[PDB]
């Protein structure tokens, strides 16, 4: 919990498949928040253990 | 009421052993019946009755000069006082059966009601004055169960000689129906009920529960 | 939501827990009748499992 | 939500019109219909709910209210007369024998429960097929009690056997009241008198003494009757229970049985006092039974330096009524010589306990 | 005391198997028979009857 509640809250992911969508500097890339969701799930699931 | 104990007190001493192979079992039955008659004579003389003080330090009491006219004595135990007072209430036929108080009772009781219950009468009367046998019974009941065990093993092997086809299929069905019972509570042990291995009928159960 | 975090000491899965295989079953009770009684019943069976 | 296109469950003609009981067969008819269907694993549920309604609401499944129930239960009771015929060898050998034995023991305990309220036992005594089964079970248990070699228990099955007797005996308690014997050699009395001498457990001893007591009412003691099969070997035991001063249930059952055994005629009294091991017990127990658990005046001032009792226990009341009836026997029968040999000992119990003088009225008017 | 369904069902199997595995002659139970017949309780008890029977003659 300590090592997980200290991660940047602005955590995003750059994947090697965004090239095929031609993301421009002024648009929102798909699957931007991938490790953020995978971190929130492991955090809330550790707080919901009891 | 008899107190429940935590150890068996007696045993049935079975009688399905062949009485022409094992001998002196009838001797045991005769000895047990005789001991069952040797204590019915003791318990009787424990409730024994004795008449030792009809008339004959705090066992001796000095009676008042008033009550000394219903007794014939001036001293004596309290038992003699209450007994002789009752005898005086009985001889003179004073109980209402058609206690009605007599004339001298008026003085001895200092009461002019001429009619008083017997309870108040005797109230005024007061107002005027072992281990070894448990061990033996546990040792014997510890052998009639060993006998009751060897007799059961004989009963099993003898009923196996006759009809072995019937006993063996019963043993194989008891085995296939008892090894299942003992393997029904190995699912809840607190080290395999929090590892998420048994949660992946514990799924239809949550359906019934949620509906309930 | 005031759900305790797993650090707290409520956490344990089974402290008191009885399974029907561990339920006490009715059995023959034994009675004591003094010490000089051999004609007393000395049993009390109301339909127990071993009986 | 509530729309025709969403689901067709209320169009215009059934949304509040269906009755409140339109959800299937009622919990009683469901039991009655799932009891004659031949499928197993279903009878094991019907005979479980009938077994529940026989201890939480017996007034709902009474035999008189439903005159189609005993026909069904006898279909499970009668096969026990064949199963019990075994149980001396390995009679249970698969999962279909136990399925037919437990389905029978449940149907037997259900009748044992429904045979406790009044106006329901009045249906078992009419059908001979149940009284014959009870007699059969009593016969088998007599064979177990006596010890003969014609029938052996095969102790491995005692679990299934000792749960049948403790039900048929309880079926006899409610049936022995509705019958009264008139012949010497008669079953239902030779079996009980044989079991009582062996059973060695308090519950059966009390149930048997109550059944025997109820098998002697509505009879006269001037001719042959069931009271002549017992002898000085069983009466020398029922009166021996008076010596057991450790309980207040065997003493009451024994005094009640003797009071019911003595009621008719005076020859019963002459017979009861024949032996010299039954008169010596009553002579040295009936005085002490008038002060049993009565809190005696506690005369202990003879070693020191009164509060006489006010009420009396149930055992003292029964022993008092016993001496009352024994008092008015005859001027020559042993019923009067007994009350005369007990006078110098009942007198002390009258002097130490006041309220006996009102209860022992009839005993004193006859001496 | 304190017997339960598991403690009873596991006792029935133990009693059935002690007998079955003895029919196949796989079980040796001589350290149980040497508690009933083989000990001197078969001889010393007779040496106690041999004197009680004589004490009962006077």
């Amino acid at each position: 919990i300590n090592e997980l509640e200290r991660l940047p809250a602005n955590l995003g992911t750059y994947s090697l498949d965004d090239c095929l969508e031609f993301i421009t500097k002024d648009d929102l890339s798909s699957r931007m928040d991938t490790f953020k969701i995978k971190a929130l799930v492991e955090l809330k699931s550790l707080k919901l253990l009891t | 009421n008899p107190v429940p104990v935590t150890y068996p007190t007696d045993a049935y001493i079975p009688t399905y052993l062949p009485d022409d192979k094992v001998s002196n079992l009838a001797d045991l039955k005769k000895l047990i019946e005789m001991d069952s008659r040797l204590d019915l004579y003791l318990t009787r003389r424990r409730l024994d009755t004795s008449i030792n003080l009809p008339t004959n330090d705090g066992g001796k009491v000095q009676y008042s000069p008033n009550l000394a006219t219903l007794i014939g004595m001036q001293t004596g135990s309290v038992n003699d006082a209450v007994y002789s007072i009752y005898k005086y209430i009985l001889i003179n036929n004073l109980f209402v059966t058609e206690v009605k108080l007599d004339s001298l009772l008026q003085k001895v009781l200092d009461t002019n009601a001429a009619h008083l219950p017997l309870m108040n009468v005797v109230q005024t009367v007061n107002k005027l004055v072992d281990a070894e046998d448990t061990a033996k019974l546990r040792e014997i009941t510890k052998l009639a169960l060993q006998l009751n065990s060897s007799a059961q093993k004989y009963q099993f092997f003898h009923e196996l000689s006759l009809h072995p086809r019937e006993t063996l299929t019963h043993y194989l069905w008891s085995s296939k129906q008892n090894e299942l019972v003992l393997q029904g509570d190995q699912y809840f042990n607190e080290d395999a009920a929090r590892t998420s291995d048994i949660y992946s009928s514990l799924m239809g159960n949550i359906s019934l529960l949620y509906s309930q | 939501s005031n759900i305790p975090d797993p650090t707290l000491p409520p956490t344990e899965m089974m402290t008191r827990f009885l399974h029907p295989n561990w339920y006490a079953l009715p059995t023959t009770v034994w009675l004591k009748y003094g010490n000089y009684n051999s004609w007393a019943p000395s049993f009390n069976e109301n339909g127990t499992v071993v009986d | 939500t509530k729309s025709i296109h969403y689901s067709l469950a209320n169009f215009n003609v059934f949304q509040s019109l269906p009755k409140e009981t339109a959800r299937g067969v009622d919990d009683l008819t469901r039991m009655e219909m799932a009891l004659l269907s031949g499928i197993p694993e279903e009878i094991k549920w019907s005979l479980k709910k009938y077994l529940t309604y026989s201890n939480k609401a017996p007034y709902m499944i009474s035999l008189r209210t439903l005159p189609d129930l005993l026909p069904l239960f006898k279909t499970f009771i009668l096969p026990l007369e064949r199963i019990v015929e075994g149980l001396n060898k390995s009679s249970i050998c698969d999962s279909k024998a136990m399925d037919s034995l437990q389905m029978g023991l449940n149907a037997l305990l259900i009748l044992r429960n429904l045979a406790q309220d009044t106006d329901s036992v009045q249906i078992l005594v009419k059908d001979r097929e149940i009284k014959s089964f009870i007699l059969f079970i009593l016969k088998k248990f007599q064979c177990v009690a006596t010890g003969d070699n014609k029938w052996q228990l095969y102790e491995g099955n005692a679990t299934f056997f000792n749960e049948l007797t403790h039900y048929t005996l309880d079926l006899m308690e409610a049936i022995s009241s509705y019958i009264a014997p008139a012949m010497k050699d008669d079953h239902y009395f030779q079996t009980l008198v044989s079991i009582l001498n062996y059973t060695k457990d308090r519950y059966m001893v009390i149930s048997i003494l109550r059944s025997l007591s109820r098998l002697l009412v509505r009879s006269k003691a001037n001719e042959e009757s069931a009271a002549d099969n017992l002898d000085h070997k069983t009466l020398s035991l029922i009166v021996s229970f008076l010596l057991l001063e450790c309980d207040s249930e065997l003493i009451i059952a024994s005094l009640d049985f003797l009071y019911q055994y003595i009621l008719p005629g005076s020859q019963r009294i002459t017979e009861l006092f024949k032996s010299k091991e039954c008169s010596l017990i009553l002579e040295a127990t009936l005085p002490n039974l008038l002060s049993y658990n009565i809190a005696t005046p506690d005369y202990h001032l003879l070693q020191k330096h009164v509060k006489f009792p006010q009420e009396l226990s149930d055992v003292s009341k029964v022993a008092c009524t016993f001496l009352c009836l024994l008092s008015n026997d005859t001027d020559d029968g042993a019923g009067s010589a007994f009350c005369q040999r007990i006078r110098p000992l009942v007198l002390h119990k009258l002097a130490d306990i006041p309220p006996l003088t009102l209860a022992l009225s009839e005993y004193m008017e006859n001496t | 005391n304190n017997v339960t369904l598991k403690n009873l069902t596991a006792f029935q199997l133990l009693s059935q198997r002690e007998n079955i595995c003895e029919l196949l002659n796989l079980v040796e139970s001589t350290e149980r028979h040497n508690s009933i017949i083989n000990p001197e309780r078969q001889r010393m008890s007779l040496e106690e009857m041999k004197k009680m029977l004589d004490a009962l003659k006077n």
